Order: C-alpha cells, then sequence, then structure tokens
RNA sequence: UUUUUUUUUUUUUUUUUUUUUUUUUUUU
RNA sequence: AUUAACAUAACAACAU
C-alpha cells in the first residue's frame, strides 16, 4: 500500500515536469534490480541470425 | 446476441443492486472525440449543451453577461 | 496564523501599482513546512503567489532577457495606435 | 415519493384539467368512489436448481368518479360541518405569515383558520341556535354571494388586464 | 512464489529437513532470520560436512 | 416487512454515538477525510442528513485546532487534509475568518424532501458568515457589544433585559449608573488586521468588492468555467 | 429523528385493542359515535319546499 | 441532428467502428527505398532548386509546445527526448555495462 | 413446514385492512407531514435539469380563488 | 494558439501518449488562451513557472463603469460594435461571413504574465512594477538568509522515538494457515529412496 | 469511559412486591 | 365478440 502509494507521487511529478517542458532529469543514484533473467542479451541473438539469414 | 437467440435471459429474471459504469473508458472516448473536432475548431459539448433556442456565439455564457450591463 | 505580525516579517516594499511584498517563513505547498518566502500581495491584501531562495536566483538569471522584450512589444503598440487612428481620424 | 403512482397522478391531473375546461368549478369536486378491473398478464421462464419457475406481471385499469358538489351542500359541509380540506387551510396559514393579506382577513377566515377556531366557531354557533339568534337562511346568502362576488371580481380584473374596451367587458359580463 | 517464504536446506544425520520462515511481517526481516538460522546451524555444528 | 419489528427491536437499545458508514474502518476514516478537504474546497455541500449530522463532527475540529497557531496543532491540521488547495484556503481565508469566533463555525440544514432516485433524505452542510450563505450569521465580539448597547437604547425592555449582563461588559458608566453614550472608546485592534510596519502610474489597480481590478481587459473565462467535462456518458445496453 | 422513525409510535389496530375490542363494546362503542355524529348537524327551523333529485334517464 | 456523425470533419482521427487501436503500416517516405533522406537537406543540387521558394532546414519546423530543452550529457537524461534515430551519438561519454548475478552465493 | 389448508377469502379481506392501517400509521402519514413542511421554504431547483426546467420562483399560488380577497390583476399602462 | 487551426494531413502531427495524452485534453478546452502575438514561454527549474509578455486588450474607464455584477466583477472591454443586419444584407459576402462577425478590440496595453506548468494566469507585472522590483534584490536577499535561521528541526521524529522508548508496542500475528487431517509440526522430514540398479 | 465473570452483595417478604379494570347502569 | 371459476364497485337492512 505504502509503495503503490509513493509511485504515484513520483509520477506526478515528473509527469508535472514534462509538462512544463523542463530538461530530461532524473535521479541517476544506485537503481534495484528487479528482474532475473537476461531477457535483452537473450534477445538480440535472434536479430542477429535474422539478418545473416 | 443481436438476433437474441442465446441463453442470455436467464440471470436477467433475478434482481439485482447494481452495474458497473466504465466511466474511465467512456470518458477517454469523449474526450478523443472532442480533441478531433476541436483541432477544427467546432465546439460539440456547447452545442450539446445550449438551450433549445438559445445562440452563443464563440465561448460566451451567463458569465458574459454579467460585465455586459448595457 | 496567515497575518505576519511586527515580529514575523520584514518591511513591506511598495510598488507603482501598489503590489506590496515583504519575506517571511510560509508553509510549502509539498508537506506544509516552513521555509524562508518572498510573499507578494495586491492593494487590497490578498495572496498571489510566492517564490524561494532557488526561484529568484533563477529569475534574477532571466530578467536581463525579460527586459528586451518590454522594448521590442512596446514598439507593435505603438504602431498599432498609429495604424488604428490613420483611419479613425480620415474616414469617420 | 413514489415511481409507479405517476400512472395515478397523470390520471388525476388529466381530469382536473378536463374539469377545468368543460366548466365546472375545481374548488367543488369531490372523488367519490373507484373501481378496478382485470386486464391480464405477462408471464416469464424462471429456472431453477431443479425446476422452471414462472415470473409474471400485474396489469390493471384504474376507474375514477367525481362529483361537484353545489353551493347548498358545500356550505353545509364548511360552515357547519367545518370539514374544509387541508389544502386551503395551508393556503390561508401560508398568506397569513407571508403577509400577503392585511389584519382583516384573519379574522374573515377564523371559522376556516385553525382546528381550535373551527371548533370555538362551532360551540358558539350551538350556543347561538339554541338560543335562536342564528339564522341558517342568512348565513348561507351571505356565503354564496361573498362566494359569488369573489368570483365574478377575478374574471372582471382578469379580462381588464388585457386592456379591453368598455363595450368588450359589457358584452363578456 | 506460492507460499510466500523462505526456507532453509541443511542436512543433519543423513536427512533431509526444511524449516518455514514466514515472509508476512517483512521480506527482509524474515530473509536475515532465515541467514541467522542456517549461521547457528553452521557455527552449533548440526550440519553434516 | 412490517412497521412493528421496528418498535419491537429498538426496545431497550443504546444510540450509536458514531453512524457507521459503508466498509472497513480504514476506509471509512478515509472517506471522511476527503469528504472534509471537498467541504473545505466548496462552501456548501448537499448531503444526506444522517451523514450530514456526522462531517460536522470533523469540520468543527479542523478549524478548532487550525487556530493554535502552534507546532503541535499543525501536525494535527496536516493529519486531516489531503490537497494543497484547501491547506491555503483553511490558512489563508479561514483561520482570518473566524479570529473572534469561539466555535460552532458550521450548521446543518434540513431540506423536508425526498430524493427522486432513493426516497432518501436531504440536508445541506454549509459554513456560518460565508457570501451567499442561507441565513445571517450573529454578531462577535466589539460587534455584539455595539449590538447589545443598541438594543439597550431602543427600548426600554431591552435596557432591563440587558442591565445585568451588561455590567459585565461594561456598557453602563458606573460614575452615573446609566448606560455609556460613546460606544467607539471600546474599540481594539483584532488579530485579523495588518499591524504598521513603521501614484501617476497608468497600471494602476481599481479597487472592487472582494479583489481589485486590473486596468486590462483579459479573454478568459472565470475559474470555473474555464475546464469543461462530461458529467457522465451513457452505456449502451448489449442484448 | 434523524434517519430513524420515533421507536415510541403508537400504531393502530382496528381488531383489538388493549383496553378491550370485543364485539359487546363494539356496539356500545359504534351506538355512542353515531349519536354524538348525527347532532352535530343545524337544520333549518323554518322551510317553505323540499325538493328531492330524480334521474329521468334513469 | 446526431453532431457525432461527421466523418469529412473528424478525418481519419475516429475508427467509425469498435477498433480500439488502429494500425498505419510504414509510410513511402518512411522506408528506405523511395524514402526521404535525413541528411540530403544540406546538399548542394536541392538548394538550387529550392531558390527563395522553401527552407530545407529542418531546425525551422520545430514544434515549441511539445519539445524540451536540451539537457547536458553529464548528467543523466532520456534517449528520446531529441534522439530522433537508433544510434548512440559520438558526444555521448562512455557508458557502462552491468552483468547479472545469477549464483551470488558462490561469492 | 408446508401449509395444511387453504386460506378463506375473509382472511384475506382481514389481512389487507391490517396491512392497509399498518403502512398509513407508519409510512403515508409521515410523508404527508414532512411533504407539507416545504411549502413554507422556496421550491427546490435543480441545476441539471435547468436545459429544460422553468426559472426559478419563490411566490406560491392560490388554488382557491374563491376566497382570496385583495387585487388579483393590475391595469396595463398607458 | 497552442494549435493550428485546419491543420494539413489527415492524423495528429502530435503525439497523444503518457502525459501528452492529458496535455492535449487540458490544452483543448481553451483554443485561445495564449495570444498570437506573445513572446516564447521560459519555464524555471524547481518548480514549473513560466513567463511570457503580450499585449493585453484596452478596458472603459472607470467613470463610465456601471458597477460590479455576479460572483465575479470584471471591467467591460473597448470595442466598436458590429455591422448591422441592413449593411450585411446588402454587402456582397456570403450568409456564413455575415453570421460570423464579431466586435473589433484595441490591443495596446503591453504586460508581464507569469503562468504555471499548467499555462494558469496567477499574477500580471508592468513595466514599472519590473523595474522597481529589480533595486529591491539585494535587500530580500540578505532577509532571506536571515530568516533562513530561524527554521528548526521537526520534534515529531525525538517524540516518536522517546514513545516508543517508554512505551508498549503490541505486535500481531499473520498468516495463520491451516491444515487438512495432518498437522504441522514446525519441521518437515523428507522420504528416503534406493534406486533400481 | 462502557460490557463481562474470574470480582462484590442478598438469600428476606407471599393479606408481600406488582398490576392493563371504580362496579346501585336490569336491555350504549 | 364470448359461459363458469376468479377480481372490484354501487344500492338495499334496525326488536337494536
Amino acid at each position: 500500500k505504502i509503495r503503490q502509494r509513493i509511485v504515484r507521487i513520483r509520477k506526478r511529478y515528473m509527469g508535472q515536469r514534462i509538462e512544463a517542458g523542463l530538461p530530461p532529469y532524473v535521479w541517476g543514484g544506485p537503481y534495484p534490480q528487479y528482474g532475473r533473467k537476461r531477457s535483452l542479451f537473450i534477445r538480440g541473438e535472434m536479430y542477429r541470425r535474422m539478418l545473416i539469414y | 446476441n443481436k438476433v437474441r437467440t442465446d441463453k442470455k435471459e436467464r440471470k436477467r429474471a433475478f434482481p439485482q443492486r447494481g452495474f458497473w459504469k466504465k466511466q474511465n473508458f467512456l470518458q477517454v472516448k469523449n474526450n478523443t472525440v472532442r480533441l478531433a473536432f476541436a483541432v477544427q475548431g467546432v465546439d460539440l459539448l456547447k452545442l450539446k449543451r445550449l438551450r433549445w433556442g438559445e445562440v452563443r456565439k464563440g465561448n460566451t455564457g451567463w458569465w458574459t453577461d454579467d460585465y455586459r450591463s448595457p | 496564523y496567515w497575518p505576519p505580525t511586527r515580529k514575523d516579517r520584514s518591511k513591506r516594499i511598495r510598488l507603482p501599482s501598489g503590489k506590496k511584498c515583504f519575506v517571511f517563513n510560509a508553509k510549502r505547498d509539498q508537506d506544509g513546512e516552513l521555509e524562508p518566502v518572498l510573499c507578494f500581495v495586491d492593494s487590497q491584501d490578498n495572496l498571489l503567489m510566492w517564490f524561494n531562495e532557488e526561484e529568484l536566483l533563477e529569475f534574477e538569471k532571466l530578467m536581463p532577457r525579460l527586459e528586451s522584450y518590454y522594448e521590442l512589444w512596446e514598439e507593435k503598440a505603438s504602431r498599432t495606435r498609429m495604424k488604428e487612428a490613420i483611419v479613425a481620424e480620415a474616414e469617420s | 415519493c413514489l415511481h409507479r403512482v405517476n400512472y395515478l397522478l397523470n390520471l388525476l391531473n388529466a381530469s382536473r384539467k378536463k374539469i377545468h375546461e368543460q366548466g365546472g368549478d375545481i374548488s367543488r369536486v369531490y372523488v367519490e368512489s373507484y373501481m378496478l378491473n382485470i386486464q391480464g398478464q405477462i408471464k416469464r421462464p424462471q429456472f431453477r436448481l431443479r425446476m422452471v419457475n414462472l415470473i409474471k406481471t400485474w396489469k390493471f385499469a384504474v376507474v375514477l368518479r367525481f362529483r361537484e358538489y353545489p353551493m347548498d351542500e358545500y356550505f353545509h359541509k364548511l360552515f357547519i360541518l367545518k370539514h374544509v380540506p387541508r389544502s386551503l387551510t395551508t393556503d390561508m396559514r401560508l398568506a397569513l405569515a407571508g403577509q400577503r393579506v392585511g389584519l382583516h382577513a384573519v379574522r374573515d377566515w377564523y371559522p376556516f383558520l385553525d382546528s381550535k377556531t373551527r371548533f370555538f366557531h362551532r360551540k358558539r354557533l350551538k350556543w347561538l341556535d339554541r338560543t335562536r339568534q342564528f339564522d341558517y337562511c342568512l348565513a348561507r346568502r351571505v356565503f354564496k354571494s361573498k362566494y359569488e362576488e369573489n368570483c365574478r371580481r377575478r374574471k372582471i380584473q382578469v379580462l381588464q388586464a388585457r386592456g379591453a374596451s368598455d363595450a368588450v367587458i359589457e358584452e363578456a359580463n | 512464489p506460492r507460499l510466500n517464504v523462505f526456507a532453509v536446506q541443511w542436512r543433519e544425520d543423513g536427512q533431509h529437513r526444511i524449516r518455514w520462515f514466514r515472509a508476512a511481517y517483512g521480506l527482509t526481516r524474515a530473509m536475515r532470520a532465515a541467514e541467522n538460522f542456517r549461521k547457528t546451524l553452521e557455527a552449533t555444528g548440526r550440519v553434516d560436512n | 416487512g412490517w412497521s412493528k419489528v421496528v418498535n419491537f427491536l429498538n426496545k431497550g437499545v443504546q444510540r450509536r454515538p458514531h453512524r457507521r458508514l459503508p466498509g472497513q474502518p480504514h476506509h471509512q476514516w478515509n472517506m471522511l477525510k476527503t469528504q472534509l478537504d471537498q467541504l473545505v474546497r466548496s462552501d456548501r455541500l448537499e448531503l444526506t442528513l444522517p451523514r450530514a449530522h456526522e462531517l460536522q463532527q470533523y469540520a468543527e475540529e479542523l478549524v478548532h485546532f487550525a487556530k493554535q497557531n502552534t507546532p503541535e496543532s499543525s501536525l494535527i491540521v496536516e493529519s486531516m487534509i489531503f490537497t494543497p488547495a484547501a491547506r491555503r484556503k483553511l490558512f489563508h481565508e479561514l483561520c482570518p475568518l473566524y479570529a473572534n469566533r469561539p466555535f460552532f463555525y458550521t450548521r446543518v440544514v434540513n431540506q423536508h424532501r425526498l430524493r427522486m432516485r432513493d426516497a432518501a433524505p436531504m440536508a445541506y452542510l454549509e459554513f456560518v458568515d460565508r457570501p451567499g450563505e442561507i441565513r445571517p450569521a450573529r454578531p462577535v465580539g466589539f460587534e455584539r457589544k455595539q449590538a447589545i448597547w443598541e438594543e439597550m437604547q431602543a427600548t426600554r425592555r431591552g435596557r432591563r433585559q440587558w442591565w445585568n449582563h451588561a455590567k459585565k461588559l461594561g456598557l453602563i458608566d458606573e460614575e452615573t449608573g446609566d448606560v455609556i453614550s460613546d460606544i467607539n472608546a471600546l474599540r481594539r485592534p483584532s488579530a485579523a488586521e495588518w499591524e504598521e510596519s513603521d501614484s501617476p502610474s497608468p497600471y494602476k489597480m481599481v479597487a472592487a468588492p472582494k479583489r481589485a481590478l486590473e486596468p486590462f481587459f483579459v479573454d478568459l473565462p472565470p475559474p470555473t468555467e474555464r475546464y469543461r467535462k462530461q458529467r457522465y456518458v451513457f452505456k449502451r445496453f448489449r442484448p | 429523528s434523524s434517519g430513524l422513525p420515533n421507536t415510541k409510535r403508537r400504531i393502530r389496530d382496528p381488531f383489538w385493542r388493549r383496553s378491550g375490542w370485543w364485539r359487546w363494546r363494539q356496539q356500545e362503542v359504534k351506538a355512542m359515535n353515531r349519536s354524538r355524529a348525527f347532532r352535530r348537524h343545524l337544520f333549518p327551523r323554518f322551510t317553505t319546499e323540499t325538493v328531492s333529485f330524480v334521474d329521468a334517464a334513469e | 441532428i446526431e453532431l457525432a456523425k461527421n466523418p469529412d470533419i473528424t478525418k481519419h482521427n475516429l475508427t467509425y467502428s469498435g477498433r480500439v487501436r488502429a494500425f498505419k503500416p510504414p509510410s513511402a517516405a518512411q522506408r528506405w527505398e523511395m524514402g526521404e533522406s535525413k541528411y540530403a537537406w544540406r546538399l548542394p543540387i536541392p538548394n538550387l532548386l529550392a531558390g527563395d521558394e522553401m527552407q530545407l532546414n529542418p531546425a525551422l519546423r520545430i514544434d515549441e509546445s511539445t519539445t524540451q530543452m536540451f539537457p547536458d550529457f553529464s548528467k543523466p537524461f532520456f534517449h528520446n527526448a531529441h534522439f530522433n534515430f537508433s544510434w548512440k551519438p559520438e558526444e555521448v561519454p562512455f557508458q557502462q555495462t552491468v552483468k547479472l548475478d545469477i549464483t551470488p552465493w558462490r561469492r | 413446514a408446508v401449509p395444511k389448508g387453504k386460506r378463506s377469502k375473509h382472511k384475506c379481506k382481514q389481512r389487507q385492512l391490517i396491512y392497509f392501517f399498518d403502512q398509513f400509521d407508519g409510512v403515508f402519514k409521515r410523508r404527508r407531514e414532512s411533504f407539507y413542511r416545504s411549502f413554507y421554504n422556496p421550491p427546490y431547483f435543480s441545476k441539471q435539469t435547468e436545459q429544460t426546467s422553468l426559472p426559478p420562483s419563490v411566490l406560491r399560488p392560490f388554488r382557491f380563488p374563491g376566497f382570496w380577497p385583495g387585487r388579483f390583476a393590475f391595469k396595463m399602462a398607458s | 494558439g497552442n494549435f493550428r487551426i485546419k491543420p494539413p494531413g489527415a492524423r495528429h502531427a502530435f503525439p497523444k501518449l503518457g502525459t501528452h495524452r492529458m496535455v492535449m485534453f487540458r490544452r483543448m478546452n481553451l483554443l485561445n488562451w495564449p495570444p498570437e502575438d506573445a513572446s516564447p514561454l521560459h519555464p524555471i527549474e524547481p518548480w514549473g513557472r513560466q513567463f511570457f509578455v503580450f499585449n493585453a486588450f484596452a478596458t472603459i474607464d472607470p467613470a463610465d463603469w456601471c458597477g460590479p455584477r455576479g460572483p465575479f466583477p470584471r471591467l467591460p472591454p473597448l470595442a466598436k460594435p458590429a455591422p448591422d443586419a441592413a449593411t450585411l444584407a446588402a454587402s456582397p459576402s456570403s450568409l456564413l461571413s455575415a453570421l460570423r462577425e464579431t466586435e473589433e478590440r484595441s490591443a495596446t496595453r503591453t504586460v508581464m504574465c507569469v503562468t504555471d506548468f499548467a499555462q494558469r494566469p496567477l499574477m500580471f507585472l508592468g513595466k514599472d512594477d519590473f523595474r522597481a522590483l529589480r533595486e529591491n534584490l539585494p535587500r530580500i536577499k540578505e532577509e532571506l538568509k536571515a530568516f533562513k535561521e530561524r527554521i528548526q528541526p521537526n520534534p515529531v521524529h525525538a517524540q516518536y522515538d522517546l514513545r516508543r522508548k517508554l512505551l508498549v508496542y503490541p505486535r500481531q500475528a499473520m498468516q495463520r494457515l491451516k491444515t487438512g487431517e495432518h498437522g504441522g509440526y514446525g519441521t518437515r522430514r523428507g522420504t528416503i529412496r534406493e534406486r533400481k540398479t
């Protein structure tokens, strides 16, 4: 419940900035890692192969 | 079904308290239509709200008549 | 709370237009926390808006640019009066 | 504050409008009786765990009767019986409270203003009657004359409001 | 994921045993409790080696 | 039903102080909290009579704790609002207003009517001493004293009735045993007023009753007329 | 009061009363009511003629 | 009578059916073959033709109401703000790579 | 349980009046009195219905012109 | 205007996803807010706040003003009347054109305006006001710095810490899973099986 | 501040406690 | 247009 609350405020702020048209700046800090699978790396190879073909 | 051939009339027999209202989706759809007319420059809401025999040129209403005493 | 007593504000600065301004601690809209605020009031003592140190510093940088506009637009304004009067005084 | 009562409401309103257009006095019209007539039914299916019930709807027709109270009858019910409607009394009280009338009307409507005034008036009437002081015919004539004069003045003023000529007014009334 | 809980696997006397750790009170709290339980097992010497 | 069960069951039953609401307590409190902010932003709300009698409990406490002007009280006030607009209004328009009002800043008015769709009672929850109020409010403070003095000076009956009361307020001259002649002598500065700090411009503002007016015309509808939206959208049936 | 009908209401019963509403009592009560009702009228002491209503079509 | 029925005025903005999401394949101009070049504006030959008749500079046709200010490269920023392409500009400093750890317990 | 027999007409008749009195004493009578109180106050005006509804009013009409003294209408001006 | 009246093509030329979806809906309401003749908006970093210089319409002298009307009093503008029907009938213009006639205003009042992220008017400033404000800038920085020192931390944190240090804090159970025929004992044991060679 | 036994008190009266009903009115 | 079952209404009654 608290996380779903904080997300809203963050989003609101960001949206306000976008509307304003200010330079695009974000929180350049240590982000978490909610993912587990290497989807991007696994996905690139298929395009490589396809191209080859 | 439009043809009215399925067993969709069974549930309706029993009483109900209320039903859902897709306001969220409807609002969006209305907004999109409004935008599509606004880009051309015609007010749809205004025409959907004005009194039968009412004439209101441009962005005008009750408020307009306030200062326009003369 | 709103009314700043003599011991809660600085000297009010009057403007040609009658608008007043002072410095006092105001509850920010964010959370209601007190911070140094530059309050602006009209002739009838009504709140319009406020700034802070950051905002004022930012604005001070932009002030020069804005000044040119005052001179620029003035010309246009002046010329519009000539365009109106040339036909008003020649075809009335 | 019901929904299905609208059907009755509409009949009532239509009857009042038709009677007013027919020239009868709607202020003296009372509901006599009523009558109900069965029309039919509309059955619908209703499935259950081990049966299929039948759900239906009702259909009825209402017949109403109206009667106009002559002057004679009217007098006897209001003056004697004091069976005045509630609407009239509410109207009177409203006017009095809002100062729409003078001090002279309170006393005039005293016989029909409130229940206490009605009761005391009736007791005084009885005493007068026993004392051979009260004249039935005189009271009836005064009542009828006042009502007819008010009705006539209403129409005369309504006609004068339109700016009609003296000849038109004389020919109309 | 379905049980929404942490588990600790350790071998004692040639027998497999697993303990429950409900994470409803807190993810970090349950994780630290499980880690502390495993460390206590290893320190007291109840894990085969 | 039968209309008799209601009476039969109600025998020897105590009344509830706080009216029950649909939902969990956490939901109920949220509901009331949001409705308090919405009431602060409007000046009158139309609500059911039971609900109107319930929201007034917190409507009074908000203003009661807003006037203290203390860090502690500030916290409690913070703990009862959501949007910044309500905070701004409460702290800039309502606090100055009820400077001299000890309590009772709100009221409930019954409409004596039933809803078309629900057949439910209706009522209005309007603040006291606000523009376009249903009924006027009584004076407080020096205004009250002036009113009382006026009443006294009007007639003998008023004088007699207010004799006792007037003594406390000081409207009676003890040196002569008569009502004070000059009432302006009892004037004192209120909190609402601005303490003393101690043009030929064409852009000068023009005095006007609520707020001043600019010397220029701007093509803009009022705040309440520049943002349109459909109130409700029909939902087509699926036969 | 406020969203609640009064608990101390009195609902009439056409066929029962705490003071007794038996057949025998009904007779008496009806008799007295009729007697009182009748007396409320005030008829004139002098009339010239009496004319009745009749429906020619019927 | 029905103000919503105006296909001529609304153009393709609406679907006139139960299409919640529209579909639009790539355009001719968008495609590689017979497609408008992103760098041909600065060429000598086109300017010759375009003599006091048309400006080929894309910087003179940028919407101001839907564009953000230029950020600093040094500072974090989005890619989609102004970069209308699919390749990292050389101006951008070096970026580091992060590899997910599948078996952190081995440490 | 299940009914053992059929209800007579008499019983139903009785029930009808019982129910009518029950309802009248508790619903209708309260509603009537609540309705009648609103008369003092101005009529109700809805914002939603403004598109078709008549302008607002305060003054109440008189249903019984027979007992309505004082002027009824004003003479037209010259 | 933030939109091009009668634009080319058969589709919108602007994004309609994300925040832009909201912004389009917000801006469509007011098709004429931004004067045709206006300076570009200049937003500030911290809080969405834009500045722009424009020209406002004239107004009637207060002398000739009737008075405040309605809940939002406003002075009337200074404009000339439209052509009358008698002249418009003889005019060669079409009915469509004739019906679409409006007044004519005078825009000769130059002013600076400050808006929010939403381009919502907040305040208006003139040349004299702007010049006057510049002479008091150094006097305001010192006052702001002096007032900054009067702020103190929030005692909420300390009071909560003391409360939790010198008060009780009960904790309830969570996730009380039930069991079927067989009950639990805190720990479970696996099974042992032999291979088939 | 409320409820409860897990606390406290009684174990007396029966012409008592209590109560819906004034009856010289033999044809309301 | 149409019988019964069924549904509503009006009138008629006094040694009570």
